[PDB]
């Protein structure tokens, strides 16, 4: 259900974005635990979750890289995340209503850097996008 | 239950909105990200496409009055819920609004001041206009009872 | 992401149901529209929105076929409902928010006429299943 | 605000359940249908597949206490969000809870009623239930801020 316009969308913002992977990770991690603090427990483990933070910096960039994977496989978004989708639920056993969070957090951050970039059609795109990635990542859950 | 720090973020980033501006930008961003919320809207015409909804001087209008009516809510933030009583109520009992598209709303708004303020809207200043979208959120949700 | 045994079990209840196609869809929608009232407004063109209504009588079976159809191609849930998804999008214009409420009321009168059948797992299956039925109805929303 | 009819769909129905039984049901439901809430819940050792789930006796016994306290929502039904203060508090500081899933919980206790009850829990009694259960989760929620 993302259209050729929504992919064109996609990709574009990310092409223009994706040299900041590190930083906008950083900003989008980071804003999801100091403005959505219910999540902070599941990060508990550094001992800085600051935008500052070096643990932050680097998970941040994880984050990106990932979302970067399903861009450039957009038509397979739910085999990009399967592997993701079992480690979150099995493993670190995130419940998925987070998701939704990290993906708002990502927009504000595409938003803040890229004003100009990141239109109303893009956001629809982008938001789409990214409601297909939460989507994917909860298919293990049950 | 505010605190100083809060209250601060709120009330200087508030000083610096251009109502009409961010108002008219997260109304588009509602009705072209959730295009289902255009059946609510009817009496502003044409608003089945992106540019038609950008250009809609009745969608420019509203999204002022919305903000305005954060204005209202930050005005009373001691106690918007009680303030928003008769509003929520409308939104509810008129216009058969479903609750969810209030975070929608909401969303918009958060990423619009992003888009507007840029690096001034660091991780902490985002956090207390969370908890103050939230708040008018849970305001405009509680005459659904 | 059903698995086998979650459509064996929605299989299972639903042809222990079927037969009552009419009274449970009676009742699911009337119990909807009372129990959420935010969703009379669609159905205001009716004379009578009680489950003693016949013309909530005859929209119930409506729903309960579109169902058992659904239930019947349970490998192409997408399939079965995309003619439904843009008849609800485009025609009808129901907020996509409002599936879950339908989709709650079934269950609650599954619950209600087959407590023996509907178990926990069952619980499970038909969750998944009508979150999928759902999902699949708000595909053309956007 | 409470209609009459209201209160007494509520409290004649209340008057017959068993909150042992009726509590187990819905918290095994819980665990069972959205399973990812079984993190929240480590104490209770082996809860990972349904058959687990509704044989623990921690399950039962936690699923009687959350009951009792719907009980204490309901003596407390003109204002449920000031008496769930320190619960609500509780469970989102102290347990970090994603208050989605209260809305979960939610909906297994009113399936839980109309399995319990049949052609009892008629239109109009679901519908008061349905609204007390909103009202407990809006408390639950509320000092989420
Ligand atoms: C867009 C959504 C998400 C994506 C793309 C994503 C991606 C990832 C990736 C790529 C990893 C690293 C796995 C590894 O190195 O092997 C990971 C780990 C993790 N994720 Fe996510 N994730 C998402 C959402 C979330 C959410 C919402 C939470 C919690 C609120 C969360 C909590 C974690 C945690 C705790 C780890 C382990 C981190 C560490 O130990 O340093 N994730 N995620
Ligand atoms: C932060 C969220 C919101 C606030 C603060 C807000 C505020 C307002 C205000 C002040 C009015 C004018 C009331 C009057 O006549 O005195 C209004 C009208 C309205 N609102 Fe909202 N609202 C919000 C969200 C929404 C959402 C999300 C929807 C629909 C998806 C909605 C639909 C409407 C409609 C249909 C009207 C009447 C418009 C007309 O003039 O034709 N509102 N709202
Ligand atoms: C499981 C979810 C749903 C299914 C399977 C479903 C199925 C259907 C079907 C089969 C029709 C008849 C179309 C025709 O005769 O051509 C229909 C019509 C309709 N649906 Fe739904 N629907 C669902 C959810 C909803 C929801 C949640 C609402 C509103 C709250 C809604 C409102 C309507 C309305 C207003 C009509 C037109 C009814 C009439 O005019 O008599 N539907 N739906
Ligand atoms: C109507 C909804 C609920 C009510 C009325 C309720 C009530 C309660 C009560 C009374 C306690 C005991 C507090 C004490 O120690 O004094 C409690 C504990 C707890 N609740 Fe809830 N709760 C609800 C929903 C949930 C949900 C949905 C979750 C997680 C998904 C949750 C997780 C817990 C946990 C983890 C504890 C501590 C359990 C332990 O003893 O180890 N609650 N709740």
């Amino acid at each position: 259900s993302l259209t050729s316009a929504d992919k064109s969308h996609v990709k574009s913002i990310w092409s223009k974005a994706s040299g900041k992977a590190e930083e906008l990770g950083a900003e989008a991690l980071g804003r999801m635990l100091e403005v959505f603090p219910n999540t902070k427990t599941y990060f508990s483990h550094y001992a800085d979750l600051s935008v500052s933070s070096g643990q932050v910096h680097t998970h941040g960039k994880k984050i990106l890289d990932a979302i970067t994977t399903a861009v450039n496989h957009i038509d397979d978004i739910t085999g990009t995340m399967t592997a993701l989708s079992t480690l979150h639920a099995k493993t670190l056993r995130v419940d998925p209503a987070n998701f939704k969070i990290l993906s708002h957090t990502i927009l504000v951050v595409l938003a803040l850097y890229f004003p100009a970039d990141f239109t109303p059609e893009v956001h629809l795109a982008c938001d789409k996008f990214l409601a297909s990635v939460s989507h994917t990542l909860a298919t293990k859950y049950r | 239950e505010w605190t100083d720090s809060e209250r601060f973020a709120i009330t200087t980033l508030w000083a610096k909105v251009n109502v009409e501006s961010v108002g008219a930008q997260a109304l588009v961003r509602l009705l072209v990200v959730y295009p289902w919320t255009q059946r609510y809207f009817g009496a502003f015409g044409n608003i089945s496409d992106a540019a038609a909804i950008a250009g809609n001087a009745q969608v420019h209008a509203h999204g002022k009055t919305v903000l305005d009516s954060v204005g209202n809510a930050i005005a009373h933030m001691d106690d918007v819920a009680d303030a928003f009583t008769a509003l929520s109520t409308f939104h509810s009992e008129t216009l058969h609004v479903d609750p969810d598209n209030f975070q929608h709303f909401g969303d918009c708004l958060s990423i619009v001041l992003a888009a507007t303020f840029g690096t001034a809207y660091t991780p902490d200043v985002q956090a207390a206009w969370q908890k103050m979208i939230a708040v008018i959120i849970s305001a405009l949700s509680k005459e659904y009872h």
